[PDB]
């Protein structure tokens, strides 16, 4: 259980009836404080953080896109709108 | 594809784990948990596990009731979807970690500005001992006593 | 809208009321000036063709104030796969006769990008649903335009939530359910073609068109939208095609 020092990634262990209980650090989660929260940078988690449109490509990071009428931003997820009345904006709440 | 089943939370000190069967065969799972009112997150992206750690979602609202379901999807083609266009899902039962989860000072799962809170900072009054030790929070449904030392 | 509350003036710019010959026929959605997405079968019985109208800006059926705008529909097309008379392939794209203007009143909804409807809109628990409908299952139809915020189901549990049967139709992928179970809430006749629309960080975008349920509110009971990600690649197709010599148009499907 811990004195099999199960928590990785720095996590720090709590034994319990014959489990523990892995106290992770804020970058990694799972039994073991296994999995990495920085590697699952894919559109399917959370739209790859991207504002509106993502594409995931293979062996390097996904692009974020935008909407016509749209453009993408410096920080690379955001967009802004390049027109008046950009679709699916409420003007009074402008 | 066959669908997940005997979804259980194992909860303790609030680090809350997700299990189901089966253990699959040429399909993956990814798991998405969600409040009542909430929008679903996705996680454990497509795992060969059966299991999911989903303690940090839980923790941000310890009182909040969360649901979670299971995907399968054959490997490969994890684009699959059934005759109503949707991915093979299952459900699990709903859990309210603040009323659920099981207890063991101690440390808790749940952070606050980065740090980690205490049984006592997060049942406050509805924490009580016995005496060998056992902790209880008689202000409980299930699970209202811990275990001793 | 049943439960619902009454629409701010100008918080639904996207709104679309369709008439014929002056009498209230369904709602609809703007996706750019001069085009509109409806419920295919709405034009199930319009042998007015003509006397087909779009209304953008309007909030009070009652009152006119400066704001409507009115174009006439030059043309509706429909699915090659929709059958009149039933639910599936419930969807129209309407060309207007000229654009309307983009006024505070008057903005389109975003059609979403598919793969980002599917898999990002899709799991946003809540959207609205708008019109002038009746407010209780054969009650009075509105006069103030009407908005409820429905949560989302995939279709298993729709299915394992439903009161098994009327002679319903199937659920199919070209279709989803929304609403509530406990006959409080839902979308009902009058608000057939009208949006879905979901608020997805900062812009909203057309994730469904109301289509049919059961009565409306009725217990044990959810309301089936359109599923709009099916028909994009569809509709960006039309909206990028000749006009074709037809009032009424069927475009193959897919
Ligand atoms: N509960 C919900 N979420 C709904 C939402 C929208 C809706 N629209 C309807 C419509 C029902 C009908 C009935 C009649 C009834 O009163 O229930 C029918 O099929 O004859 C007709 C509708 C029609 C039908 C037509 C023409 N098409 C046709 N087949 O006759 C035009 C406009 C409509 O509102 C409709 O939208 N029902 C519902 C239920």
């Amino acid at each position: 259980q811990c004195a099999s020092s199960p928590c990785q990634n720095g996590g720090s262990c709590k034994d319990q009836l014959q489990s523990y209980i892995c106290f992770c650090l804020p970058a990694f989660e799972g039994r073991n404080c296994e999995t990495h929260k920085d590697d699952q940078l894919i559109c399917v988690n959370e739209n790859g953080g991207c504002e509106q449109y993502c594409s995931d490509h293979t062996g390097t990071k996904r692009s974020c896109r935008c909407h016509e009428g749209y453009s993408l931003l410096a920080d690379g997820v955001s967009c802004t709108p390049t027109v008046e009345y950009p679709c699916g904006k409420i003007p009074i709440l402008e | 594809t066959v669908a997940a089943y005997n979804l259980t939370w194992k909860s303790t000190n609030f680090k809350t784990i997700l299990e189901w069967e089966p253990k699959p065969v040429n399909q993956v799972y990814t798991v998405q948990i969600s409040t009542k009112s909430g929008d679903w997150k996705s996680k454990c992206f497509y795992t060969t596990d059966t299991e999911c750690d989903l303690t940090d979602e839980i923790v941000k609202d310890v009182k909040q009731t969360y649901l979670a379901r299971v995907f399968s999807y054959p490997a490969g083609n994890v684009e699959s979807t059934g005759s109503a266009g949707e991915p093979l899902y299952e459900n699990s039962p709903e859990f309210t970690p603040y009323l659920e989860t099981n207890l063991g000072d101690e440390r808790t799962l749940v952070r606050r500005n980065n740090t980690f809170l205490s049984l006592r900072d997060v049942f406050g009054k509805d924490l009580i001992y016995t005496l060998s030790v056992q902790a209880v929070i008689p202000s409980r449904t299930v699970n209202r006593k811990s275990t001793d030392s | 809208i049943v439960g619902g509350k009454v629409c701010p003036k100008g918080e639904c710019p996207w709104q679309v009321l369709l008439l014929v010959n002056g009498a209230q026929l369904c709602g609809g959605t703007l996706i750019n000036t001069i085009w509109v997405v409806s419920a295919a079968h709405c034009f199930d019985k319009i042998k007015n063709w003509r006397n087909l109208i779009a209304v953008l800006g309007e909030h009070d059926l009652s009152e006119h104030d400066g704001d409507e705008q009115s174009r006439r529909v030059a043309q509706v097309i429909i699915p090659s796969t929709y059958v009149p008379g039933t639910t599936n392939h419930d969807i129209a794209l309407l060309r207007l006769h000229q654009p309307v203007v983009l006024t505070d009143h008057v903005v389109p909804l975003c059609l979403p990008e598919r793969t980002f409807s599917e898999r990002t809109l899709a799991f946003v628990r809540f959207s609205l649903v708008s019109g002038w409908g009746q407010l209780l299952d054969r009650g009075a139809t509105a006069l103030e335009l009407m908005v409820l915020n429905v949560p989302r189901l995939m279709t298993q549990d729709c299915l394992q939530q439903s009161r098994k049967v009327g002679d319903s139709p199937n659920i199919t992928e070209y279709m989803f359910c929304a609403g509530y179970s406990d006959g409080s809430k839902d979308s009902c006749k009058g608000d057939s073609g009208g949006p879905h629309a979901t608020h997805y960080r900062g812009t909203w975008y057309l994730t469904g068109i109301v289509s049919w349920g059961q009565g409306c509110a009725t217990v044990g009971h959810f309301g089936v939208y359109t599923r709009v990600s099916q028909y994009i690649e569809w509709l960006q197709k039309l909206m990028r095609s000749e006009p074709r010599p037809g009032v009424l148009l069927r475009a193959p499907f897919p």
